[PDB]
Formats: C-alpha cells, structure tokens, sequence
C-alpha cells in the first residue's frame, strides 16, 4: 500500500523536508539514498512511503509544491536535499503573498495542472495506492490556497482513495501576518468536506511548550519544527513498520472517525525534549502514559479536560513490557472514563513498536479524536469575526475576484463544525 | 468415505487455519512436503484421514482446503511458509486491499469482484470428491473480510450446495486483541446474514482464549500463535470423530442431529482440559473424573458464561489418550451430584462420549505440554446468549449515535440492514430464553 | 481510587452504602451505563449479569446472587425446600406448604387437609388465612397469579404484656467467599393488638407486617423489639435466654438455606464475583420452635441498625475485595 | 446409570450414557441485493462529482 507524499508552500516544505529526513535515518536510508541499516524490520514496509530504483536506491514518493521557488530551493540544498525525485520539484515565480485567494483561485490555479501530472505519474507506479498525505499552513497563501485546491482536485480524480493531512493552524503567538484568521477558515471549510484525516497542528500550542515546557526564552520555527518531525514520525509509525492496530490510512479513519466531518485530531507526544539537548534517563511506562495525556504534551492548543475523547490511537515506541503498557492504559480509561465516551465502547486502541525514534530509548505518540478541538475552531472564528465585522483587509481577496459571501459561508460551515463537536460532548 | 473441506477466509480464519492443518499433519503422520509413510494405498483411497486429505499419485497427500483473504500479506506467508509444498496455489486466493474492517466493503464493495473465483476454486475440489458432506467455515466475527466475505460465500454456497452441511469456527471479538471499534457491528451482520445458512458454529471468544493462556500457560502477553495453537486443538477434538475410526459424529449431519436441536439455536459452547504448561517443571498428571470436572468450570470454557442459569439441551463428552467407559460413567455420576445440570424438559439428562485412545498431539516447540488423557465437552447451553447480549448492548451504545455508521453506508448498504440485523438478534435472544427459563 | 454505579435509586440500605463509599476519599461514582466500574449497585429485576466481569484491567463485583431468587421467591422456596435433598420432605423448621396454580400439587394438599379434619386437630392455613380449603382455592383462583398455600402455625409465642404476636427479622451477609454473616442486631415486628385464636378475619394481629400495624407504639417505639428487651424478657418470663431458645434454630436455618444453594450461585471461580444482603424472616411458637416464614432478597434495615449494618456492609464485602489505604456479625461457619 | 449403543474399534470407544428420561434465497435474489448496492455507490460517487463539477 503506496502513499504520496505533497508538501505545499514554505511550512509544508520546511516540515515536509524535516520530515523526510527524519524517518530516512529510521528507515536507515542516506542523503545519498542508500540503505545502511542492521534491522530488517526497517525495510519491510520501506515501500509505503519510498520508491525503490536500481542499485536498491530509495527514493521518497514525495512532491514539493511552491508559488515561489525560495524555500524549495533552500530544501534542495539542505541535509537530505538530494534524495527528492528533481522532477517532483514542482514550482511557480510569483508567489501568493499570504493570499489565499492567489493559492486557490488565480495564481495557484496556472499551477495546479502541473502539480496533478506529477501525482498521477507517482500513482501509475503504485501497485496499490491507498491514499495521499498533504504538509501545509493554513495561514499562508499557498500551502494554504493552493494546498485545498489540489486536495479538491486529487479528490475529483481519485475519489476513493483516502485524503490525510498535516495541517499547522496559525497563532498570533507565531504570526507572519494580520490575515491569518482568514485564510485559515476559508481553508477548515475545505478541509471538513475533502479530507479523512487531519492532525491539526497548533503552532500556539508548539510556541507554550517551547516556552513554557522545554524553557525557550525565545522559540524559531526550528524549534516548532523539531516538535512537528516528532510527531509526524510518531503518528505514522504503524503505517512504516509492520504492525496490526492502524497499518493503512483506511483502517485509521475507520476507527478514528465515527462522523465523516468530526476527523480532526489532536497530536500529543512524550517526552517532550527540546533540541540538541539529550535526555539521559528514560521514562518509565507510566510517566509516558501520564505525559502523553497531559494538556502540556498535546500540539493542539485545546484542553482535553473541556471535551470528551470520541478516539484514541496510542502508540508506544522502544523496548518495554507491552504487559505494562495494556495495564497503564487501562488504568487512564479506568482512572478518567468521564472523560472518554461510553457510547463508542473500547474506543482506545493501542499499538508498540520495537524501533524508538534517535535521541530517545523509548517514546510515546497520542491521537486522539477530542470534542475539546472546538476549542481550536472557535479561537479561530473569533479572530475572523474581529475583522470580518468590518470587512477590514478583505480588499486583498475581493481584488482577485471572491465575494463577500464566500467568507460568511466558509464563516458559518466552521460554526456548525464547532456546534456539532458541542453535540457529542454533552451526549 | 465422505470428503470434508475446509475453507479459511480471512486473517484470523487462515492463521488458524495454519494452526489446525499443522497439527493434523502430525497426528497422522504427515510430513511438511505432504509424504505419509503410513499410507500404504499410494495414489488414493477412501480411509478416515482421505476425509480431509486427497491424494496424488506423487504419494503427496494435500488438504481439502481452501484459503481466502482480501489482502495478500497473511496467506503469502503460507505460500512461502514451512507447509507451503503442502497446498497448490489454486488452494490459495489473495485480492489487492482488504475490506478496512468493513462488513459492507467486505461483503458488498470487494466481496462481489471475488465471490465467482472462490466458488470456482472451491467447485475444483468438489469436483475431486465422490461423496461431498459439507464445508468447515473458519473466520472472524470482527474483520470485515471474516465477517462480511464470509456471509456472502455462505449465502452461495446453500444455493450453489443446497443437500451439504455447513459448519462454522467463529472467533468470537475481544478488546484485548480487537483491531477494530466497529467490531460488534460487523459480528451482529454477518451472524443475521449466515445464520439460515449454518448447521452448527462453535464460538470462540478470544478473552476466554486469552485468559487461559495467562492463567494456565503462564504467558504474560499471548500472541495470535500463542492462541492459534490453543484453538487448534480444540478444533482437532472436535474434528477428530471425522479423521479417525468412531462410531460418535462420524459425519456432518450428525453433529447437527446430536449437538442441535433447534435450528437457531446451532451454537454449542465448548470447554476443554486440561491446559498445562511446558515449562511446567513438576506435573502431577489429572485423572478421568478431574478433567471431565474441569468440563464444568467456566475458566475453562471457550465462551466465559455461567452453564448453571441455563438449561442444557445436548452434552457431547471427547476424550483423548488413556480412557474407558468405566472411569467416564464414574466420574460423570459423582459430579452430578455436586454440580448444576439442568437439561430442558424435552430432552433427556445424559451425555454422548467418545473416546480415542491415542492422546494429544502437540506441536513441538509448543506451550502446552503432552497429557496422558485430555476432554473436549460440546455442550448445547442457553447461557451462550450472555455472548450475545454483551454483543447487542455495545451494538445499541454506538447505533443508537449511529456512530461510524456512514463507512457501510458509503460501501451501498442501507441504514435499514442495521436495525433488521439487530431485531433478528433481538429474536435470538427471545429464543435462547424461552429455552433457557 | 475505586469505581461504582448505582441502579436501584429506592435502595435505602444501599442509599447509606453510596454515602459512605463516597466519604471514604476513595470511591467514586459514576453514571448508571458507565461499564468501566469496580463496584455495581445494580437494579432488583433483570440485573445483567451477563455483562459483568468482561472488563479488562478490572476487578468487578455486585451486590446479588444470580439465582438467589430461588430462594427469595415463595413458589420457588417451597420447590426448593420440598426438592432438595438436604431439606427433603419435612425438615421440622418449615411449615407444611404446597405449589397451588390458578386454574401442580393441589391433589397432594387435600390429601393432608383430609388427615387435619378426619383427626380433629388444628387445620388453619394461609395464603388470606381460613380453616376451609373451598374458601382459599377460591382466593387464589381469584387473584391470578401464583400463590403458596401454607399450615398456619396456631399456637404462637405471645409477648406478655399484650398477649401479642411477633416474627423476627435477621439480616445476613454473604460476601465474595461465601461466609455467611449474621448480623448480631435483630428485629422482633410486633403486633400491637392481642392475638386473637378464634376470629382469624381480624388480619391485624395475626400479620406482623411493619406498614399493617402502622396502638401503634403502645409497648415499645414503632412496633420494634430489639433483642437486648426481648433477651431481658426471655430470662424474666420464662427463665431462658434468646440465644439457647431461639438463635441456635435461626442460625441453622440460615446455614441451611444457604449451604443448600452454594453450588448454584457461588462465584468462587467466576469472572466477576457477588455478595448480597437478605432479610430472613422467622416465626416462634409456644414451645419455643422456630419456624421460617420466607427469605427477603431486598431487605431494608431498621432506622437504629441502619448506620452500623451499612457500615457492616462496606468493610467485609466491599473493602475485603478493594482494600483502603470487634466485629457486628456472627460467622455461621461450615 | 444406563450405558447404551456402546461401539468399540482399536482407535478407541463410544457409548451414550443416559442419567434420566425427559419429561433460502436464490442466486437471482443475491445478484440483485449486491448490485442494488452497487447502483447507491455510484449514485453517492455521481453526486461528489457532480458537486465538485460546481
Ligand atoms: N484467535 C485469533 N483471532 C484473530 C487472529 N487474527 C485476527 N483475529 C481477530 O480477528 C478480528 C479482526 O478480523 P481479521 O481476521 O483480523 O480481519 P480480516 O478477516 O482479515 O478482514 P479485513 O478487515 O478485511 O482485514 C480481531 O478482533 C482479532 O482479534 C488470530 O490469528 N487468532
Ligand atoms: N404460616 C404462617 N403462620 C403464621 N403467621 C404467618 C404465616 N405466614 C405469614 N404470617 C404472618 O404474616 C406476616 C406477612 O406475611 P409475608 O411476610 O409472607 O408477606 P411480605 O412477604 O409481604 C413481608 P416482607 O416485606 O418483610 O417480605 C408475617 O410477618 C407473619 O407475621
Ligand atoms: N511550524 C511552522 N510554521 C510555519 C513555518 N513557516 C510558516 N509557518 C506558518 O504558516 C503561516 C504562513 O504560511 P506560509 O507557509 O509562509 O505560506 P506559503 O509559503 O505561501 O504557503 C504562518 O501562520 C506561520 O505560523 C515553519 O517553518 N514552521
Ligand atoms: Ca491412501
Ligand atoms: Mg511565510
Ligand atoms: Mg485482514
């Protein structure tokens, strides 16, 4: 089972390419793409997410989407720059400007055929493609504009393969402009309807652990980075390494999502550890249960203890007794089942895997399908309201051809995603 | 002679399925490559064991059997795995993507694009026999190739086989192993779709499985195999009247006829001991009335219940190794004393037995220990429903939000099969307790 | 911290036993369908015991016997009684009973109310209580459902002052492990008015019923003799004490009663386990005989004993199967 | 107590012991039930496809 791989605009590029350069040194494979490894187990799902050439040569079957050729050519250049297909290099001159109309419906637009000849030659190789996984902003123009343009149209042409989805949501904490809010909603709206799967990744929640948490005075987005590659590893480990809980992207969402809209979910992960610095003792099982469910851990900005869990995939990585495991996770449930759904019985599946991501013995990865995301939608609605109700900075989007209209709508689908999150938390 | 074969669909049906001709190949003597010394008859015959094995003039005795599963990682492994000379790679179909754990893509969606070959794969070894009896059924209750394949093959097997019996080997879903939250509704759909279409199904709840094997085999954190291997031989017990010289459900009509009284009501509950530990240092070996004893102890039944508020409608007793009527009648007269046994009014209160005098066999390498007499009891009790009832209750807590239900309706089913799946339940249970109390 | 449910709100035993989990800091109640429980609570009529014990990580237990009905119901008490070996035919603690169905065992009754009549000594049965069976066969064919027909014992002990009659209620524990705790505080539900020999139409001093008699609190407070009076006036009035003439009887047949059914409902060796409170209910006569009126499988308590009973409850059969971080019962041992 | 029909072999035995006296559809149907449910997956396909078409 094939997944193709798509990173759009400059934080969909530089988590995309993080990303590929963390799972390669856990797969063994080299900037070189050349496989130096000493475990089998590393190969044996290799082609979920690698192509493999002659020479036994690795290639990711990834394509990297950008209106602007600045931070592709920075990947290019970068660590494992050099193992990305160059014909998947797909890119434009003008940018988007932090324009979500320019990414969606004029300068994206001219780009998009280009992009969807590359998704279909990858797709052609699959011997059984079982979907697509998209990095992007929703903040941005591009990642953001372009990113649900093409997600609506890989849908349109492969309408029954699965849609997943690293989506970093915007924060005022982290901001590169005042028109985030907007280009977030318009892009939530498309994501409700053509997507199965999305992490949604709080950059306000990856700044408070970098400052609060791993004490960074002063966080970049290295730093936020180095939290999302974490993550990202973690939360794909079943579908890299041979495994029976959550292998494919379709067994996922058929246990992740009990309601087609409701399938945004909430990233966690333990220890959390900041860059450069190792850690030299190693968590026992329940400091790792108990951080993995922790608010301080989740890279949603959401309080878990305002919702309710719909689901749950744990997913325990290193050596450790799995006998442990089965009675800490127990205990969570037993402990706190108010905060856990009773009409959806056993709803928490947990997974181990014998491989530990590099830096740490053992780790943890938490997906959960929490009510308390609302949270996250809300804050972004109020931000857009702020604005909205004085239609300010809105002339950036009217000049290239949208009606206010499409605002009150993307404005109001949103409102009902929060309502219906309310539905089920007070079932 | 009368051929039986045996079809394996899906994961848990196939790796069982491993499991159970493993352990047939060494009870009778059959070598890896499919060579049986014993055999004088070379090329063919009509022995007890030619129920489950033909024969070619090589001297390569292979199964009747058949191996089904949507994707092809599980039965490649029997392909390249130790008995992979035993089968033919007609015996041994694989599609490209599973069926998600999804009744409606099992049984709907995927199931209709392989449901032809099947039959076509499995009329070749019906072709083979002289005098077909019926079919033994492995699966699962959760997976959606084990629950929704399987139903749609069962429906077409009873037009395209309507004289044959057909007998199931169900696992039976539990949270400690379960791969999936939608487990229930798929057990609840394809026990509504194959129920007219089975003669008798034994129920196998893996937490029973998994408790015995933490509890008597001292295994912290029981694999499949750890199960798999443990089922099997229950299986075999079952199966063993078929492959050897008996007089006690030498056929497939006769397990209908002793064990199931009522069509419906075709799920007799089985429990076995004793299980023991290889790693056991010092064993004091059980007698006849200590494991026939252990036959009544729900920790040791396949489906935990409790027998004692319900009433019995049939009671087969199997024994393996060194056993006689004598210590049988013995030991079945003095725990009727102390235990409770109520058979229902229409029925009379006795046991069926049978014994063969060659003990269990077990797999070398294996976690359990060889015993010098073992028992399988099959007995028909209306205390099974219990399964049932957990089973409908997390069917009515997740329908009632009809959580997760737009997966089968996005496959083509309708809304509809749900609740008329769940009232054919809701009779079920209506049945069991008019039996029962 | 340990986990319960609460399914029988009318419950006022296990009302108080919520109420003192709940101040131990340690227990903690959650909603009726919450299937993650250590502790249930559960309803009197169809209580799912098919659903207990199939929870992985814990250790489950309910506050009933499955197939304690058996003894808790009259129809099935005098089967019980009349079927079971280790009670046979005629144990002399039981008064003569017979299974009677609304148009079986209505032949075998008229057989031994022929023997009371053609031997002139007492025949007075009870259901409406009557000394003719053509007036009784009538009743029960006139209610509808399933009654016990019963000899009426005609010489009861009578309290004096008052010449009144009485029955005594015990309360018994049976936790996890099945020892059978008899709870030292019992009950004698007195009648008020004189026990009249002739008119048995006149109900109100003939049935001990609490709610009947409620010269209500003449004697004692709320027609309640508790044992240290009625002990006192034992050794007073007749020169004995409570234990010797009476408790010896009621200890046996509890011990009895329950031995009787240990192998049917006991969960030694089941996945979820039980415990369960009942309210035996007794009958002395002039000789100082008990007799066994009927078993209560959902006993209330007594408004003093409540807090020490409810107490009681906790610390053997609840907090023996989940510790925290001399005694009020008897052990009836076997 | 009554043991009956007692068969023996060299395999082994079986008797039966007795303690007391008592006291389909068509192949045309189902090609019409799973492609009926083929028509409602092509009919929810043409409906995305037809709003995506907008
Ligand atoms: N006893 C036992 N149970 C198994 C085994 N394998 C899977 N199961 C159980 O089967 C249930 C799921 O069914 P599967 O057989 O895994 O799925 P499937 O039949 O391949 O159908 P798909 O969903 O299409 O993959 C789970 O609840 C498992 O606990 C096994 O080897 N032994
Ligand atoms: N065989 C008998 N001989 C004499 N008196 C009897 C009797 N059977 C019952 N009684 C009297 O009738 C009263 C009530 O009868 P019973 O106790 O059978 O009804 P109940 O079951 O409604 C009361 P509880 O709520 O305590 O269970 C008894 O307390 C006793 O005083
Ligand atoms: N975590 C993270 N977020 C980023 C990064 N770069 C931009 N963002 C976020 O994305 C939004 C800006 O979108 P951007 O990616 O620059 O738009 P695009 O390149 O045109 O698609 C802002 O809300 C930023 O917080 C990055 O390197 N890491
Ligand atoms: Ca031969
Ligand atoms: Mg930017
Ligand atoms: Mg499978």
């Amino acid at each position: 089972r094939e997944i193709v791989h798509i990173q759009a605009g400059q934080c969909g590029n530089q988590i995309g390419a993080k990303f590929w350069e963390v799972i390669s040194d856990e797969h063994g494979i080299d900037p070189t793409g050349s496989y130096h490894g000493d475990s089998d187990l590393q190969l044996e799902r290799i082609n979920v997410y690698y192509n493999e050439a002659t020479g036994n040569k690795y290639v990711p079957r990834a394509i990297l989407v950008d209106l602007e050729p600045g931070t592709m050519d920075s990947v290019r250049s970068g660590p494992f720059g050099q193992i990305f297909r160059p014909d998947n290099f797909v890119f434009g001159q003008s940018g988007a400007g932090n324009n979500w109309a320019k990414g969606h419906y004029t300068e994206g637009a001219e780009l998009v055929d280009s992009v969807l000849d590359v998704v279909r030659k990858e797709s052609e190789s699959c011997d059984c493609l079982q979907g697509f996984q998209l990095t992007h902003s929703l903040g941005g123009g591009t990642g953001s504009g372009m990113g649900t343009l093409l997600i609506s149209k890989i849908r349109e042409e492969y309408p029954d393969r699965i849609m997943n989805t690293f989506s970093v949501m915007p924060s005022p904490k982290v901001s590169d402009t005042v028109v985030e809010p907007y280009n977030a909603t318009l892009s939530v709206h498309q994501l409700v309807e053509n997507t199965d799967e999305t992490y949604c990744i709080d950059n306000e929640a990856l700044y408070d652990i970098c400052f609060r948490t791993l004490k960074l005075t002063t966080p970049t987005y290295g730093d936020l980075n180095h939290l999302v590659s974490a993550t990202m590893s973690g939360v794909t480990t079943c579908l890299r390494f041979p495994g029976q809980l959550n292998a494919d992207l379709r067994k996922l969402a058929v246990n992740m999502v009990p309601f087609p809209r409701l399938h945004f979910f909430m990233p966690g992960f333990a220890p959390l550890t900041s860059r450069g610095s190792q850690q030299y003792r190693a968590l026992t099982v329940p400091e790792l249960t108990q951080q993995m469910f922790d608010s301080k851990n989740m890279m949603a900005a959401c309080d878990p203890r305002h919702g309710r869990y719909l689901t749950v995939a744990a997913i325990f990585r290193g050596r450790m007794s799995m006998k442990e495991v089965d009675e800490q996770m127990l205990n969570v449930q037993n402990k706190n089942s108010s905060y856990f759904v009773e009409w959806i019985p056993n709803n928490v599946k947990t997974a181990v895997c014998d491989i530990p991501p590099r830096g740490l013995k053992m780790s943890a990865t938490f997906i959960g399908n929490s009510t308390a995301i609302q949270e996250l939608f809300k804050r972004i609605s109020e931000q857009f309201t702020a604005m909205f109700r004085r239609k300010a900075f809105l002339h950036w989007y009217t000049g290239e051809g949208m009606d206010e209209m499409e605002f009150t709508e993307a404005e109001s689908n949103m409102n009902d995603l929060v309502s219906e999150y309310q539905q089920y938390q007070d079932a | 002679m009368r051929e039986c074969i045996s079809i394996h669909v899906g994961q848990a049906g196939v790796q069982i399925g491993n499991a159970c001709w493993e352990l047939y190949c060494l009870e009778h003597g059959i070598q890896p490559d499919g060579q049986m010394p014993s055999d004088k008859t070379i090329g063919g015959g009509d022995d007890s064991f030619n129920t489950f094995f033909s024969e070619t003039g090589a001297g390569k005795h292979v199964p009747r059997a058949v191996f089904v599963d949507l994707e092809p990682t599980v039965i490649d492994e029997v392909r390249t795995g130790t008995y992979r000379q035993l089968f033919h790679p007609e015996q041994l179909i694989t599609g490209k993507e599973d069926a998600a754990n999804n009744y409606a893509r099992g049984h709907y969606t995927i199931g209709k694009e392989i449901i032809d070959l099947v039959l076509d794969r499995i009329r070749k070894l019906a072709d083979q026999c002289t005098g077909l009896q019926g079919f033994l059924v492995f699966h699962s209750f959760g997976g959606g190739t084990g629950s929704g394949f399987t139903s749609l093959l069962m429906e077409r097997l009873s037009v395209d086989y309507g004289k044959k019996s057909k007998l199931e080997f169900s696992i039976y879903p539990a949270p400690q192993v379960s791969t999936a939250v939608v487990e229930p509704y798929n057990s609840i759909l394809t026990t509504h779709t194959t129920l007219e279409h089975s003669d008798c199904a034994f129920m196998v709840d893996n937490e029973a499985i998994y408790d015995i094997c933490r509890r008597n085999l001292d295994i912290e954190r029981p694999t499949y195999t750890n199960l798999n291997r443990l089922i099997s031989q229950i299986v075999s017990s079952i199966t063993a009247s078929l492959r050897f010289d008996g007089a006690l459900n030498v056929d497939l009509t006769e397990f209908q006829t002793n064990l199931v009284p009522y069509p419906r009501i075709h799920f007799p509950l089985a429990t076995y001991a004793p299980v023991i530990s290889a790693e056991k240092a010092y064993h004091e070996q059980l007698s006849v009335a200590e494991i026939t004893n252990a036959c009544f102890e729900p920790a040791n039944q396949m489906v935990k219940c409790d027998p004692r508020h319900g009433k019995y409608m049939a009671c087969c007793l199997l024994y393996r190794g060194d056993v006689v009527p004598k210590d049988v009648n013995a030991a079945i007269a003095t725990i009727k004393t102390k235990r409770s046994i109520q058979f229902v009014d229409w029925c009379p209160t006795g046991f069926k037995v049978g014994i063969n005098y060659q003990p269990p066999t077990v797999v070398p390498g294996g976690d359990l220990a060889k015993v010098q007499r073992a028992v399988c009891m099959l007995s028909n009790t209306t205390a099974i429903a219990e399964a049932w009832a957990r089973l409908d209750h997390k069917f009515d807590l997740m329908y009632a939000k009809r959580a997760f239900v737009h997966w089968y309706v996005g496959e083509g089913m309708e809304e509809g099969e749900f609740s008329e799946a769940r009232e054919d339940m809701a009779a079920l249970e209506k049945d069991y307790e008019e039996v029962g109390v | 911290m340990y986990t319960f449910v609460v399914r029988d709100e009318n419950s006022s035993v296990y009302a108080e036993v919520s109420r003192l989990l709940l101040a131990t800091g340690q227990w903690k109640r959650l909603r009726k369908d919450n299937p993650r429980f250590n502790l249930m609570l559960g309803e009197r009529n169809r209580l799912p015991f098919g659903r207990l014990g199939h929870e992985p990580g814990l250790v489950q237990l309910v506050n009933y016997y499955r197939g304690a009905d058996k003894l808790c119901r009259k129809a099935s008490l005098v089967k019980l009684i009349k079927t079971s070996p280790e009670l046979s035919e005629s144990c002399t603690w039981f008064p003569e009973s017979y299974v009677i169905y609304p148009t079986d065992e209505r032949e075998v009754f008229l057989a031994a109310y022929n023997r009371r009549r053609e031997g002139r000594e007492g025949n007075v049965w009870i259901a409406l209580i009557s000394s003719e069976a053509s007036e009784l066969l009538d009743f029960i064919d006139e209610q509808g459902q399933v009654h016990v027909i019963q000899k009426y014992l005609e010489k009861p002990l009578l309290l004096e002052p008052g010449h009144r009659k009485f029955d005594i209620r015990s309360w018994v524990l049976v936790d996890h492990l099945y020892n059978i705790y008899l709870y030292r505080e019992g009950v004698l539900r007195t009648s008020s008015e004189p026990y009249n020999s002739a008119n048995f139409q006149d109900k109100t001093c003939h049935l001990t019923n609490h709610c009947i008699q409620k010269n209500y609190g003449r004697y004692e407070e709320g027609n309640e003799m508790f044992f240290e009076e009625f002990n006192q006036y034992l050794m007073d009035a007749l020169n004995t004490t409570l234990e010797n003439s009476i408790l010896l009887q009621i200890k046996h047949i509890i011990r009895s009663c329950l031995m009787c059914i240990e192998p049917a409902i006991s969960t030694k060796h089941l996945h979820y386990q039980s415990f369960q409170l009942f309210g035996f209910d007794f009958m002395v006569d002039e000789e100082l005989k008990v007799w066994l009126i009927e078993v209560n499988g959902a006993p209330a308590c007594a408004q003093k004993l409540y807090a020490e009973l409810c107490q009681g409850i906790v610390d053997v059969a609840i907090s023996s199967v989940f510790p925290l971080a001399t005694s009020i019962f008897i052990k009836l041992h076997h | 107590m009554e043991v009956i029909e007692l068969n023996k072999c060299t395999s082994g035995q079986s008797f039966e012991v007795i303690l007391k006296p008592p006291s389909d559809p068509s192949l045309e149907e189902i090609q019409k039930k799973l492609e009926a449910a083929e028509e409602r997956r092509k009919y929810q396909e043409a409906e995305l496809l037809k709003h995506l078409a907008e």
